[PDB]
RNA sequence: CCCGCAGAAGAAGCACCGGCUAACUCCGGCCAGCAGCCCGGUAAUACGGAGGGUGCAAGCGUUAAUCGGAAUUACUGGGCGUAAAGCGCACGCAGGCGGUUUGUUAAGUCAGAUGUGAAAUCCCCGGGCUCAACCUGGGAACUGCAUCUGAUACUGGCAAG
RNA sequence: AUGUUUUUUUUUUUUUUGGUGAGAGG
């Protein structure tokens, strides 16, 4: 299936390869409900939807039309395991450099 | 000429969302809306062949707030027009003055869009357009006139739109209030729920 | 994944000795959106029941038909007894034009454009019966290539 | 009236009696009046609890009352005072000391009585009549039940006609003697009318 | 049939009668109320039907049914007939609200069908 | 046509809700009434009123009238043993159709051109009235008719078999 | 020898497929 392990330097354009949306917001849920936040940490467009095959808002409650996205949820529309592969960036205003190479002595 | 009564009563009706208010209060707080209205709501019994094609047209309508005859003479052009046929009458309907204002977001619902439209408060190319059923062109820009600039209710339409997801076919500026109809929009940047076929077929009795 | 309409429901009568009997019969047709197709007729005392035996017949017994894109490939004709049946392949957009049982048929088997006319007889078993063969005599044109020993470029 | 009642016609062979005592013809009368008495406060009092078949036997001057309840635990409340409060009142009723005993009805599925009650309860909330008794039929079976029959008749679906209907499932052999027949009865009292509801429910055949 | 049998004597068209021929291709005409009363319907119905026997503007004797509950009309009452067959030999009805012919009293469902202004409160 | 003024202000009804047919409940005795075709005799979703709904909307119903559905006069596109429909049977003029080969003709047939087929209307791409209707530029079309020049498989004529 | 000799609506729809810290045993 596969041979050896490849670990580099992550380019900017690599980080912007693997991501699905930038995280702007840090609001993290509503948390007097159940929804989360749009577009917040943890978004809707950016990453996918709670809820397997569904617009978590309302739209698509059967198994036609995988993949639509309406104005009025600014949703994806796959698995509930689809979030856990997908990940965010944040687009840093300032230069950070990294702890690992700056202070890995 | 306009329906002028309760606007959340037809949601509940078609089954879905119509987006006939704003959206800062969710649907399911304001209305009971998988409960269909009047005394006889909860009892919902499988409807006919013609009834839900009926349904699916009501439904196209309201949406975009169109009377009957209006609608059919725009199924007809459609039906003239070259190529797919429900297709064409989507696009037509998008077209529309007010329609296009309230995708811009300078209206929350599309009625507020419609009203704005008729009280001159919208230019198209620099012409003040009062017509909501105005087909506006492929690179038509569409603006809020130097007079209806300062409204309040206009910002919050715009705020409301940036919450609500933004339509590729067009651009649109919040702070210069115009927006440029870059071209017709495809089926696929419309909601997919509607079925225009059902709408084509009812037409094609 | 394959879509099941029952297309009519009838009560139909058996006279004995005390009155009379009454059953229901069910006459269904399932697809799966492409090709396949199958109509399924169920009988039974109460309704349900009826219709759930029609669709099993259904599931089995299905027919495949060669769909040139959402539409037929050229105007089929299709009798059987009382109902004969015409449908003419149509362009995108226009929609399934054909009355009853016929346009149910149509719309499991995966047709989306198409222009129908049912002649003579409208009995729905009869018509639906006459959509089907009508529907599996209709030849591909990569098929009618082959049985004329031919390319389908030669026969466009 | 076609048929002998199914119970009835077995006590001697396969089914007991429920009132189980002897007297002379001197106090019978009374005897058999205050089982009906008692009987009928039971039936009023434990209407919310799964109550199947009371069974009275009256040895010295005393009464002994067995109730066979799907659910003691509403019958019994806390321990030993809902039963205690019942039988003062038994007692008082009969005019003698009580003495009431509780049997735990496994499968009240299979126990016809109930289930009968439990299609009748059904029917005064407005479910779809033939459903009950599908599911009373149905679950009989998933229980183990040779076979069960039921019947209902009478303004079905609030109808202007009248007209009964009955699911039999498996074997319900009522001419066979042998044969455990659990058979029992009940009444529906809903808007438009009462709705009868008979029930059959063959437990299998007893070899003596 | 056979296309030179066509040719000879070519297809017939069914020439259809109308149903309403008093009125002669007219929406309504004025008549004379002859004679008002009731009759029986047949089977399988019963009721005393309100009818009248209508001398018209174009000499036609007809006569036509009068819808609604109650009526005013008498002999010698100019009444509009507006074609319309009641299901023995009646093939019109009495436009309620125009001539002489009233709108029915205490009515508020389909109120134009029997000439009835609407209620004002 | 544009600008200014005031204030939600002056501006919604009609038909229908038994099935066909989108829309259901309650209250009033084969009467009163309904009805396009197929209810009402005391629990009427069918009559009348109400509440609720559905469809149209400055209109909405009804009537009349035409085509449609009606492949129900079937050229496209039906039939006739029993459903309506094979003359009782023949001969036979007119008429319709006509085995096979060659030659010729070119009437039918086909091709191209020319003339005409008024404008408006219809349809296509445009333009102008804020849009639309409406107006309007150019095209296409007007399936035809006539004439000229070809083609000659098929049908016809003529000549030989 | 003989039967159109008491008709009246006693009406057609399913089910559907989690970190932190403390303590004990070995
Ligand atoms: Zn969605």
């Amino acid at each position: 299936e596969f041979d050896a392990i490849k670990i580099a330097l992550a380019s900017p354009d690599m980080i912007r390869s693997w991501s699905f949306g930038e995280v702007k917001k840090p609001e993290t849920i509503n948390y007097r409900t159940f929804k989360p936040e749009r577009d917040g940490l943890f978004c809707a467009r950016i990453f996918g939807p709670v809820k397997d095959y569904e617009c978590l808002c309302g739209k698509y409650k059967r198994l036609k039309h995988r993949g639509v996205i309406c104005e009025k949820c600014g949703v994806e529309v796959t698995q509930t395991k689809v979030r856990r592969e997908r990940m965010g960036h944040i687009e840093l205003a300032s230069p950070t450099a990294h702890i690992w190479f700056l202070k890995s002595l | 000429a306009r329906y002028l009564g309760p606007k959340l009563k037809l949601s509940r009706r078609e089954g879905t969302d119509l987006f006939l208010k704003s959206g800062v209060r969710a649907i399911d707080t304001k209305c009971k809306i998988e409960q269909a209205p009047g005394q006889h709501g909860a009892r919902k019994p499988r409807l006919s062949d013609y009834g839900v094609q009926l349904r699916e047209k009501q439904k196209v309508r309201r949406i975009y707030g169109v009377l009957e005859r209006q609608f059919r003479n725009y199924y007809k052009e459609a039906a003239r027009l070259k190529g797919n046929t429900g297709e064409n009458l989507l696009a037509l309907l998008e077209g529309r003055l007010d329609n296009v204002v309230y995708r811009m977001g300078f209206g929350a619902t599309r009625a507020e869009a419609r009203q704005l439209v008729s009280h001159k408060a919208i230019m198209v190319n620099g012409r003040v357009v009062n017509i909501a059923s105005y087909q506006v062109s492929p690179n038509d820009v569409v603006s809020i006139r130097e007079k209806a600039k300062k409204q309040s209710r206009v910002k919050a339409a715009l705020e409301l739109a940036e919450q609500r997801e933004k339509p590729t076919w067009l651009e649109v500026d919040a702070g210069k209030m115009e927006g440029t109809f870059k071209r017709k929009p495809e089926r696929s940047d419309l909601s997919a729920d509607i079925n225009e076929h059902l709408i084509v077929e009812l037409y094609s009795k | 994944e394959l879509q099941e309409k029952l297309i009519a429901v009838n009560r139909v009568s058996k006279t004995v000795k005390g009155g009379r009997i009454f059953s229901f019969t069910a006459l269904t047709v399932v697809g799966d959106g492409n090709g396949r197709v199958g109509f399924g007729y169920g009988k039974a005392r109460e309704v349900p029941a009826a219709i759930q035996k029609a669709m099993e017949k259904a599931r089995r017994n299905m027919i495949n038909v060669a769909l040139n894109n959402g539409t037929l490939q050229h105007p089929v004709k299709g009798v059987h007894t009382g109902s004969r049946v015409f449908m003419q392949p149509a362009s995108e957009g226009t929609g399934i034009i054909a009355g009853g049982a016929m346009r149910a048929v149509l719309e499991v088997a995966g047709v989306h454009n198409v222009l129908a006319k049912a002649y003579g007889s409208t009995n729905p078993i009869n018509v639906v019966r006459a959509t089907i063969d009508g529907l599996e005599n209709m030849n591909s044109p990569e098929m009618v290539a082959a049985k004329r020993g031919k390319s389908v470029e030669e026969i466009l | 009236g076609q048929k002998v009642h199914p119970n009835g016609i077995r006590l001697g062979i396969v089914k007991p009696w429920n009132s189980t005592w002897f007297a002379n013809t001197k106090e019978f009368a009374d005897n058999l009046d205050s089982d009906f008495k008692v009987r009928q406060y039971l039936t009023k009092e434990l209407a919310k609890a799964s109550v199947s078949r009371i069974v009275i036997e009256r040895p010295a001057k005393s009464i002994r009352v067995t109730i066979h309840t799907a659910r003691p635990g509403i019958v019994i409340g806390k321990k030993g005072e809902d039963v205690e409060k019942l039988r003062k009142v038994v007692a008082d009723i009969a005019g003698v000391p009580a003495q009431i005993n509780i049997a735990e009805v496994r499968k009240p599925e299979l126990d016809a009585k109930l289930v009968a009650d439990s299609i009748t309860s059904q029917l005064e909330r407005r479910v779809m009549f033939r459903r009950a008794m599908k599911r009373a039929v149905q679950n009989a079976m998933r229980l183990g039940a040779k076979g069960i029959k039921v019947e209902v008749s009478g303004r079905l679906g609030g109808a202007e006609i009248a007209r009964t209907e009955w699911y039999r499932e498996g074997r319900v052999p009522l001419h066979t003697l042998r044969a455990d027949i659990d058979y029992n009865t009940s009444e529906a009292h809903t808007t438009y009318g009462v709705i009868g509801v008979k029930v059959w429910i063959f437990k299998g055949e007893i070899l003596g | 049939a056979t296309v030179n049998q066509l040719v000879r004597k070519p297809r017939a068209r069914k020439v259809a009668k109308s149903n309403v021929p008093a009125l002669e291709a007219c929406p309504q005409k004025r008549g004379v109320c002859t004679r008002v009363y009731t009759t029986t319907p047949k089977k399988p119905n019963s009721a005393l039907r309100k009818v009248c026997r209508v001398r018209l503007t174009n000499g036609f004797e007809v006569t036509s049914y009068i819808g609604g509950e109650g009526h005013n009309l008498q002999e010698h009452s100019v009444i509009l007939i507006r074609g319309g067959r009641v299901k023995p030999g009646v093939r019109y009805h009495t436009v309620r609200g125009a001539l002489d012919c009233s709108g029915v009293k205490d009515r508020k469902q389909a109120r134009s069908k029997y000439g009835v202004k609407r209620p004002k409160a």
